[PDB]
């Protein structure tokens, strides 16, 4: 069966979020670096089938803004599935160190978009949209993490193993659970837009539970302060109570905001070298 | 601005992939060529700011009834741009459920064209397309007419390798689509199990036996499954009468894992319940019926939760006590 223990090397963990058990690692054969997220599938218990139900849909992408499938191993009874690993860190990540430009920010919603246009086009979607997920190579590339990644008709929410565990990001038409489609993406990227100029997203400070209940009865979250008026309303586009009302991916790809002000993709290397100095050890 | 001229274009540039050296001549224009024609041809049929407009979608089909442009289209695939795959997937997929009166046109001129279906199962050999394969096959046994061809095929006992191969995402694919025949045309399915029976069986076996957690779980599971499935009455009966069969539980029942023990309960039980067993399975019974109630009493009794489970074993145990 060729045993994943002795072809891969697992390195330091970085599965401290969800269930656990996602690795840096390294290809033995041929010293490419990935991420190796193992399962039980005994201790699993959301089926098998749903399992590779999230396979057969991620290894279906090969775009260069989603993150890569590389396949999958199992050891007895636990399965290795690798996938390619972005070693400039994640956006969240980035801002440990400090703000982001308007010009830097326009970038990645940029490659998100791209991302985003691909999935829809296939009728997959995301579903974790967050700067968590805004994943970065050491080039400055910018995709998004296949964590989030699903068919267009799936209840990513019911399984355990995909379910998202904060309510900040979610699109008002999917709490209150009815009819939602990629429109509830696009509601998403608005989010981790002001997350992306403000560090958190609306709301944070506030429990969860107060939370779910506001998001379809207030109005919209909005931007606010020292951002250009074009920031403000590529995020009111994305941010509409009517999903209907909301922009296309490939519309937002030439909104006046993006078309302003996004970059060359290079120049994100500034923030990942910013990152290198701020970080100790 | 045409309808009708992509596919004289690819019985062109398709034609002209095979054979052809890894010479420029051939490697970027002749199949970009063709990954661009596929693009056009699955627009003629999906909705990007136009309707799938009719007229031009019947002669769409009727182009490609000229002459086998499927049937070299599926075998040299393997040298198909990757997109390109999932374009002939999804166009394949969806002519295939096309109509006209109550009766589906692609079913019955794929009925003559007998081979397609296996060079698609041929493909789960090859690693770089088996999973589109997986996705164009699976959508065709989904027609009934076409799930009897590969059922009574001697090709269909190569699944039994298939659902075994090395690569642990094809070893399921595989088994998606071994598990999507014998369960979706019910009547048709109950029809191939009664007359195979013995072959079938001999091989399954072998299946409950290798292990690989995953195979050796999900056929046990899938067994259960066909077994209460009632289409599947005749089967079962002659299933749950081999002593065989349950030594074989009985074995399971002891296995290292919780999952599956309790996969093999379920299909256990159903040897117990049986109000007509024959001699061989009440022997085997008999002679292990202190270390049954023994092994019963303490099963799994942490699931509760389970009022069905807890009187299934009550049940279980009763008839286990109660002989001769």
């Amino acid at each position: 069966m060729a045993d994943p223990e002795e072809l891969f090397t697992k390195l330091e963990r970085i599965g401290k979020g969800s269930f656990g058990e996602v690795f840096k690692g390294i290809d033995n054969r041929t010293q490419q670096v990935v991420a190796i997220k193992i399962i039980d599938l005994e201790e699993a218990e959301d089926e098998i089938e749903d399992i590779q139900q999230e396979i057969t849909v991620l290894s279906q992408c090969d775009s260069s803004y989603v993150t890569k499938y590389y396949g999958s191993y199992l050891k007895g009874s636990k399965l290795w599935i690798i996938m390619e690993y972005l070693g400039g860190g994640s956006a969240l990540d980035l801002l440990r160190a400090g703000p982001f430009d308007e010009f830097q920010i326009a970038t990645m919603l940029k490659e998100i978009l791209k991302g985003l246009d691909y999935l829809h086009s296939e009728k997959k979607i995301h579903r974790d949209i967050k700067a968590a997920n805004v994943l970065l190579s050491e080039q400055g590339d910018v995709k998004l993490a296949a964590f989030g990644v699903a068919g267009q008709l799936t209840d990513t929410q019911i399984k355990r193993n995909t379910f998202v565990g904060t309510p900040f990001w979610m699109a008002p038409e999917v709490i209150q659970q009815s009819a939602y489609d990629s429109k509830a993406d696009i509601w998403s990227l608005g989010i981790t837009a002001i997350e992306l100029a403000k560090g958190e997203p609306p709301n944070s400070d506030m429990h969860p539970m107060r939370v779910l209940f506001l998001i379809p009865k207030n109005n919209p979250p909005t931007l606010v302060g020292d951002f250009t008026k074009s920031f403000k309303e590529f995020i009111d586009a994305c941010l509409n109570k009517d999903p209907s009302f909301r922009p296309t991916a490939k519309e937002l790809l030439k909104h006046k905001f993006i078309v302003k002000n996004s970059k060359k993709t290079s120049y994100l290397t500034e923030l990942i070298d910013r990152f290198k100095r701020w970080k100790a050890e | 601005a045409s309808p009708a001229d992509i596919v004289k274009n690819l019985k062109e540039s398709m034609a002209v992939l095979e054979k052809q050296d890894i010479s420029d001549k051939k490697a970027e224009k002749a199949t970009e060529e063709v990954s661009k024609n596929l693009v056009a041809m699955k627009e003629i049929l999906y909705g990007n700011e136009k309707e799938p407009q009719t007229e031009a979608v019947a002669q769409l089909a009727q182009e490609l009834y000229n002459s086998g442009l499927l049937s070299t289209l599926v075998a040299d695939l393997q040298l198909i741009d990757f997109e390109g795959k999932k374009d002939v997937a999804q166009i394949f997929n969806n002519i295939l459920r096309r109509q006209i009166g109550t009766r589906t046109p692609t079913v019955e001129y794929i009925c003559t064209q007998q081979n397609i279906l296996f060079m698609l199962l041929k493909g789960y050999e090859s690693p770089e397309i088996a999973l589109n394969c997986g996705i164009m096959l699976r959508e065709c046994i989904r027609h009934e007419p076409l799930a009897k061809i590969i059922l009574w095929s001697e090709q269909f006992y190569d699944f039994f390798r298939y659902v075994e191969m090395s690569t642990f995402d094809i070893a399921s694919d595989a088994f998606a689509t071994f598990k999507d025949l014998l369960t979706r045309h019910k009547l048709l399915s109950a029809e191939f199990l009664e007359q195979h029976y013995d072959r079938f069986f001999s091989e399954y076996e072998k299946l409950l036996h290798s292990e690989n957690y995953v195979t050796k779980r999900q056929s046990l599971k899938l067994l259960g499954e066909l077994l209460l499935d009632r289409h599947n009455f005749t089967i079962m009966t002659k299933y749950i009468s081999k002593p065989e069969n349950l030594k074989l539980m009985m074995n399971l029942l002891r296995d290292k894992s919780r999952n599956i023990q309790f996969e093999a309960f379920h299909v256990f039980k159903v040897f117990v319940a049986n109000p007509n067993k024959t001699q061989p399975i009440l022997d085997i019974l008999l002679k292990n019926q202190a270390k049954l109630i023994e092994f019963l009493s303490k099963f799994q009794n942490d699931r509760t939760e389970d009022e069905q489970f807890n009187d299934e074993k009550t049940y279980l145990v009763k008839q286990i006590r109660d002989l001769k």
